[PDB]
Formats: C-alpha cells, structure tokens, sequence
C-alpha cells in the first residue's frame, strides 16, 4: 500500500511534478465469473507528460480476490504466456483485505523528448477470481502530471 | 527505532506531494523494475 | 559478482541475421527472435548501440548509407569498404535521429528505426554485433524452447 | 628498417565472439547523452531479483485450498525446466544459459477474505517424505496470514556440484532440486481461498555460459 | 632445479587425440593412453586445465558449445571460429560444473566430465593442449613400451 | 600511418610445442578456487622421491635367503630398462624421458621373525668382482637387522657422461650402471626370511627432454 | 608405527576432525598359502566424511610376514603390474616384528564438495608370504571422521 | 636433544587427538604422497 513511482531515478530519491487535471471512469464489473487472465487494457490518453492513475475498487470484509494493476509502456499486444511476467512493469496489487486501492505514477517515456501515440497503457488483470461469503466495481482515476 | 511499517526503510528522499519536513520517507523498492514506493514520512 | 549476465557482455556478439542478401536496411529487429541476442533485445522496450556489420561471401565491396540518406540504385563515393578474404567487417555509428531506438511502438515500427542502408556487389550473409549496448524498460522474456 | 613478423596459422579467422573491434566509418560522431533516461538495466539478473514472476499451476498462478485431508496444497520441483516454472522470467532467462548456481526466493501472497485467518508452513526437502515431522529435520518455515499476507521463502542451493544444469529432463524426480512444497497446518478450513506464488532470483544466484538453444 | 619434469611444463603440449571426426565431445580421456600427455594424465586421480583445441584439415569453420548446452544438429550464433590456412586454434575455458575433473570414477566416466562439444564443417584432425594443468592424487605409472 | 612489416618464410607453421597462446572464446570466466584441495603435485620427480616403489625379483618384491654358501642374494643392475626395475614408478616415469642424471635411493625392509637377527651389507660396484674384500675398495655399507628393519642405500651417479640414457639394452653388462648387490655377512642362517626392496629417486636426480616412446 | 594422515595439508601442520562412529570386521585368514599379490579390496562405506581405519593382525614372536595396507581413492581396478606401485597411495606396513598394527586417516576426496559412490577403498595386499617357526587373523576397525 | 624416535623430527603441529601441550609432534613425511605421520609429542 502506498504510491509507486515506476522507473524512478535513484539519484532523485537520495536524501518536481504534480497532477494538473483529473478524471474518473468505471472499468469493469469485478465478478467471480472471470477467471485468471481477464485483461482490461486502457490506452493513455483515452505533450511530454507523466501519468498518475488511482485505480480503486469497492470491496467489503466479505469480498476476496486480487487485481494486478500495471502501466505497460507501448503495449502492442500480450502473448499467451506473457501475462505471468506482467510484474516486470510498474505495478501494484489490489486486495480486498490489504489495500483495496492502487496508485501508480510514471514519468514521460518515449524515443523522443516530445510525444504526439499511446505511450502508456493501463492494464488490469484478475490475478485470482473474486470470492465472497453485492457486486464489486472498479473505478480508475487518471490525472496527467507535469504536462 | 525507525518509525516505518514492516519492510519499509528510511533514507529515501520524499518526492513532491507528501509534506514531510525532514524529507525522509519510508521508501521501499518494489512494484516493477526501478520502482520506488513511498508510504509516509520518517520520524527519528 | 556476476559477469555473464551483463548486458554489455551478452549483446557483444556477432549474430546471424539474414542470409543471401545484397541490399538491405540495417534494422536491428531483423535479428532472429529465438537467438540469444534477438530474444534479449526484444525483452527491452528501448535500446541504443553502435553496430558492427560483418558480411561473409563472394563480394567485392560493400556500400553503407547513414540513416536518412536517399535510397538510390547506384552509390558513388558513399562509405565503401572492400572485402578482404571474402569478409567485410565495419563499425557503423548510431545514425538514427532519435535519442533511443524502440523494439515496440504503439502507433509496425517506422522506417526511422534503423542504422542505415547497406548495398553489396553480390549477395552476402550478414552478422550484427551490438557494441556498448544499452537496454531500457525490461519486457517479459519467455523460454524459446521446451 | 622493417619489423620482421610471422603470420601464424590458426589465428585470423572470423570469430563471432572476438574481443577485437572494427574500423569505424564515421569516426567523429557524438551522440548527446542518455544519462537522464529511465529504466536502464545493465545486468539481466538484477532485473530478475527485483521482479518476481508468477508460477504456472495448471494455467493459473494461485492454489485452491482443498477440503479433503491431505495437508499438501502443492508439491513442485525447483527446476527451471519444470512446467510450473515455465512462465517465469527466470526460466525464460535460464533457457539461454548453460549452467547456474545460487538461491531462489519464493513469494507467497494470500488473497482470501480478511475474516478468514490461516496458518501455512513452507518446507524444502533436499534430495522424500511429505510430512511436517520429517520436514522438521529438514529446512522449513511457517507464516501466519494474520500479520503479513506476503511471505518470502528463500531456497538454499544444496546441489552436489558447484553449478547445476539449466537444461534437464526430470518430471517428478526425487532428486530434482529439492521439492518445494506448501503445507497448511490448520485443518479447520472454512471456505475456498487462493495463494499466489511467484519466484524471484536470490541475491547470490548467478548464470553463466550464454547458449543459443537450437533444440 | 628440475624443469623438464614439471607438471605445468610437460602437459603444455599439443597431443593428437582423434582423426577424421566432424562432431566430437571434448572429453580429455580421448587422448592416447601411451602418449606423454595421455599417460601422465591417467597417472592422476583429478585434474584441471584450460584446454586449447587445434583442428587441422579442409574445414571452413568450427563450432563449440559449453558443457551442459543441449546437443543439436544445427548451430546458430554459437561460438564459431573460421579456419585460417586450414588451421583453427582456439582456447576453450574450463566449463564443467564440478570443481575438478577426474580420470577415474568408482560408480565409466559420466558425461559431465568434458570441456564441451565441438562440431566441424568437415572432418578434421584434433589436437588438445592443457594450459595451466593441475594434477592431483598421483596414481601408478607403468612403462608403455619394453 | 601504416607500420611496415615483412612476413618471413619459415615461421608461422603450426608447432605442437609453441609457447604462444590462443584467443579464448569465453574470456570472462572465473573458476572459484583449488587452494584447499588435497594431493596436488606440481613436479613429477617430487612424487618419485617421496614414493618408493618395489622391485621385480621374478614376479615378487622380496628376496629369499639361500641356505647354500654363496653370500649373494641378488645382483641387479641400476638401469631403468632392466627387468628388475620394470615395475617401479621411476622406470615408468623414465620411459617418457630421453636422458637423466642423479642418484637413486634403495630401501630394504626385513620381514622375518623378530627372534632371528641377521646382518646384511649392501655394496655398489662401479663399472666386476663379487666379494666383500674387493667391495671394500668400492662403495658399500652394512646394516644390522637388530636396530632398524629399514635401510636406505644411496647410489651415487658415477656414469662417465654428465647425463645417461634412459633407453638402452644391457641385460647383465659389466658396465650397465654399477651392479647393486646385496651380501649377507652371517653364514649362520637359521630359516627362510624375506627382504623387500624398493627404489626411490634421490634428491639430486633430474630427468630431461620428454619424449613419446613409439617403439 | 604411528598414525598416517594421507594427503595432509602442509600449512595445517605448521606450528578439526575426530572419529564419530565405530565398527569392526574380520577381513581374511593370513596364511602362508597366499603368495605376493593376494589383494583384498574393501569398498568404503560397506556425507562429506573422512575415514579412519585401524587394520590390526594377531601375530606373535614366531610369526613373520608383511602386509601393505593402503586406501586407494576411486579404485576401479588394479592392473597386472600396478600392484608394485601401490605405495603411491596413503599406506602403512604391518610387520609382526615392527608394529603388527596399522592406522591410516584420510580426508574427504571427490570432484564435488558433497558425496553420494565408493570414493575410498581399503586394499590389503600380502607383501610377503607368512612365515612361522597357530593362525593369523586380520581385523579392520573403520570409523568415519567429520561427517 | 630432541626426544623423538629414529627418523622422526619435531616442528610438526599436532593434529586433533593427541593432547600435546606444546603442539609439537614427532612428524615424519612418509606413507604415500603428501602423507604426514605423527607418533608422539615433542619435549624440549
């Protein structure tokens, strides 16, 4: 639980940016009928800017499951066995019993210093099917930083 | 003793948007490659 | 200390990329996706290197044009290397206009992602070598064979 | 005024891994800089240590708790060629290296309801009985899902040789690499839960001899 | 001071080991048991060296795979050396997982006791050279000829 | 800007004993260590000096005391090609070397009953009479099996040339290498006994010019 | 006479291990009918451990002979003339008039640092036939060290 | 004079299992290759 800064600079954290705009959107209905690997990919944007996404879910003490929320840079496609290595990307876990809310911030990334071109894609995967003992909804809050 | 949760260590400079006077945050490497996670400030 | 997993050590190898070609772009994605160099290159979003091109086969000389130069059938006074013992090895600088090259692109890769163009007197077999290779943003890597 | 030399036989052929450099064409190029770029990694295994990747338990990364009395949720080898590790980044990286040595870290995450607390023990069985009492004399560790739903189980390197072979053929051999297994000590199971398992390279793991598999 | 009977001096020689083979393991027990190098090696229980391989014959190029690599009919981008004047000399580093190799084993020697695998384009004559040999636990040595 | 050279004729051929090294393939390998290993020997003759090996007296290493009056038990040459030395480590090591020079140490061990004490003299007869009186003017020594049942008889190098030839053909030549013989001074023989004889290289022995015997 | 430490380290003796278990077994009847070369090979064991064997014989003042007791590492086979060079291995001599008892200790030896594989084999050879003026028996005491 | 039997010299460190206070034993290089034999302690 906390705030994840993907591809962070080691020197910059030795002992600035901020979110300018805001947005909200529902992604999918988290239900037990979706097994592992139920990907939901959202390209960003839906100016040399870094993104800041706060994916949240509505879960109670009787809800169980796990979502993997990551930001893949230039996700053209995902192969059959590639999902298992998604943790290679700036990612977080949403668990109803641990944090039930994700927050990832990534810098500008590209071949050039100015972008047009979906550089980043927010990917949400259902790592484990939803378990209960009454529906769970996922809402994504996306805000550009340092435009 | 350091006032950070389990698995969190100090010595990480707080990034903009945390309001920590000492500029020391409970940093934690994880979440990908090169990712750094901050959860709160560091108090000594 | 681990040495054989260093990127600058692994990528510093001549990999066979294409066989029996006379004129070809130097797109580093021409490498085989199952070889060591190609597989570890495709496991990174971005990269940068200075290339070495080796042409093996019966050929007299090889012309090389930097990235952005116009494509013409006949090359005159362009960078030309004569073959010695049917081998032509030469180091190509990073001529792309971009700061870094990318294996993937969420737009097929545009034509600007190459190290130039190469023409040969007769068809040759080509080997690529990444000198001082730098890789960025690691990507999923899967076992090529079971 | 002429240096006498002698062109030896045997040297001079085109080697694909020779240390010698070539003659540049445009020798006065100066690319600006790449210092402030993000995500650079100069060592493959450094990526594998900080990026745990999930396991393949019959197409899924999690393990379902069983109501029947067996006390063994899973029993998988520690071989990179095993179908369990097939999808991991380490196995993908191990396919291109002949030999390896070092330790593995296995990460376990519990994704059940917060009300249900379960206690699990992880046992390593060096090259075999499948009981906690016999695993007491062997390497073992126990973690309760009431303090941290995240457990790391370092697997020591106990192979006979200094280095092991990345490529081999052992489906369920008793001496494969140590038979990591997960035991649930609580027989008072309430309902169905899940345990996500992922593996990351240890701080001392080291691959060697890069190989191009043409199998 | 005795020099010509030093282990690091005697074993530092090219010994003919096998003739007219295109693909062969680099086991050090292929040496003739009556030769100087092949008989003093068998007078030791364990040993360690950085082998040098020389191939003589009409061959374009030769390959070499490190110990433990899978055996395949075709080799792509594996360590390859081209012949110069029909001679291919290349230094093979010690590759076996074990700390020391053994001439004998009370358990035939298992396949892990070799310096790799070598495949040639055409059959060649092979010579082995033990660089920096280190013998252990001397064993009985008998006169080869009377 | 080009260094002028000249490829000489005669050099460059493939020598099987050339001092030059080759170009490594994997030049960044580092084998851990062999310092704490046991039994390493860096010199072959050091092994031969510290490891005496038995002689071949018609298939047996010992000598049977004779009841008849001859005062001689054995009379063997000091040649590595002789059938007596055929089974020794020195002869096996001498087969691969063209020349040698130095001294030999002959070890005699008495393996009889403790009650029976006998006195033996060992004589070296340089290149020949077989009597102790004639051996008095020659090199000889005497040891009694009542103090130590272990005797060392150093054989000096008295060959005419500085170095001798390891390979030769002299069955019982009077000038082979010195005709080491063993004499028993006590004619009061009681019963049958044995004398184990072994040879080890002297501290000054030195082989040279390694060769491959293709005889 | 004494204790022999085969393949000992020179530095270790410049100015630890001990026997854990114990065992005894009769090997053969030392009789005059056996000429030179009557080998008796005992594989060990009959864990990275060094061995410690005390071969003893029952001989009186009227008994005469000699036995060569050695520990050959990885003794696959012994050739026809290979017996004469058996002294190249850690060995001791058993003489009825000198010591009538042997004791050899050897360290762990192998390609790897952990063993399964008969690394060591106790070989007893009749150097000289037994002589008398009433049978001689040989008993071997074997004990692992530093298991 | 050194108190060792014939052919035995001091200067050899006693190994475990002899109980010599001075850590000097009547060593003797013999028994094979690299073999070192100890028979008793050394007294000066």
């Amino acid at each position: 639980v906390g705030i994840t800064y993907g591809y962070a600079d080691a020197d910059s954290f030795r002992p600035v940016e901020q979110a300018e705009r805001f947005f909200k959107e529902k992604l999918f209905d988290w239900t037990s009928d979706k097994p592992f690997g139920t990907l939901y990919v959202l390209e960003l944007p839906k100016m040399r800017n870094g993104w800041d996404v706060q994916v949240s879910a509505t879960s109670t003490q009787f809800n169980g499951g796990s979502l993997l929320v990551a930001m893949v840079p230039e996700l053209c496609s995902l192969k059959d066995r590639e999902e298992f290595q998604l943790s290679l990307y700036p990612h977080q876990f949403i668990n109803p019993r641990t944090n039930t809310t994700a927050h990832i911030q990534v810098p500008y990334l590209g071949v050039n210093r100015h972008d047009q071109h979906q550089a980043w894609s927010l990917v949400v995967m259902v790592l484990t099917p939803l378990t209960t003992e009454g529906t769970v909804e996922v809402y994504a809050n996306i805000a550009p930083t340092n435009v | 003793e350091n006032n950070c949760p389990d698995g969190y260590s100090c010595g990480y400079r707080c990034r903009s948007g945390w309001g920590c006077s000492g500029d020391e945050c409970c940093g934690r490497r994880g979440g990908g490659w090169g990712s750094i996670e901050l959860i709160a400030c560091c108090s000594s | 200390k681990r040495v054989h997993t260093d990127v600058a050590f692994v990528m510093d190898r001549f990999t066979h990329v294409l066989t029996n070609r006379t004129a070809f772009a130097v797109d580093l994605m021409d490498t085989n996706e199952k070889t060591l160099v190609g597989a570890l290159l495709r496991a990174a979003t971005y990269y940068f290197c200075d290339l070495e091109i080796a042409c093996l086969g019966e050929h007299e000389r090889v012309w090389w044009q930097p990235n952005g130069a116009p494509r013409t059938t006949t090359l005159r006074d362009n960078p030309m290397v004569f073959s010695h013992n049917n081998v032509t090895r030469f180091a190509v600088p990073y001529t792309a206009p971009h700061r870094l090259l990318s294996t993937r692109y969420n737009g097929k890769l545009p034509s600007t992602f190459n190290f130039g163009y190469v023409t040969a007197d007769k068809p040759v077999d080509v080997y690529y070598r990444m000198k001082r290779a730098e890789l960025y943003c690691p990507r999923p890597l899967l076992p090529g064979y079971d | 005024g002429i240096i006498p030399v002698a062109c030896f036989d045997g040297y001079g052929g085109f080697q694909n891994t020779d240390p010698k450099t070539a003659d540049p064409i445009y020798g006065y190029v100066y690319n600006p800089s790449r210092n402030d770029c993000h995500g650079r990694y100069s060592n493959l295994l450094d990526v594998a240590e900080a990026c745990p990747t999930f396991l393949n338990f019959d197409g899924k990364p999690y393990v379902v708790t069983k109501n029947n009395g067996d006390k063994v949720m899973t029993c998988f080898d520690v071989a990179f060629t095993h179908k369990v590790h097939k999808n991991t980044f380490l196995a993908g990286l191990a396919d291109y290296y002949a030999q390896y040595q070092g330790s593995l870290n296995y990460h376990f995450m519990y994704t059940g309801p917060t009300h249900h607390k379960a206690k699990f023990m992880v046992a390593y069985i060096p090259p075999l009985p499948k009981t906690p009492e016999d695993a007491a004399h062997c390497y073992h560790s126990e973690w309760d899902t009431g303090l941290n739903s995240q457990f790391t189980f370092a697997v020591p390197y106990v192979s006979a040789s200094d280095f092991s072979y990345t490529h081999t053929d052992t489906p369920a051999m008793a001496t494969t690499n140590g038979w990591v297994a997960v035991f649930q000590v609580t027989d008072t199971h309430s309902a169905e839960a899940a345990v996500v398992v992922s593996v990351s390279a240890g701080p001392d793991l080291e691959f060697r001899f890069p190989v191009d598999p043409v199998r």
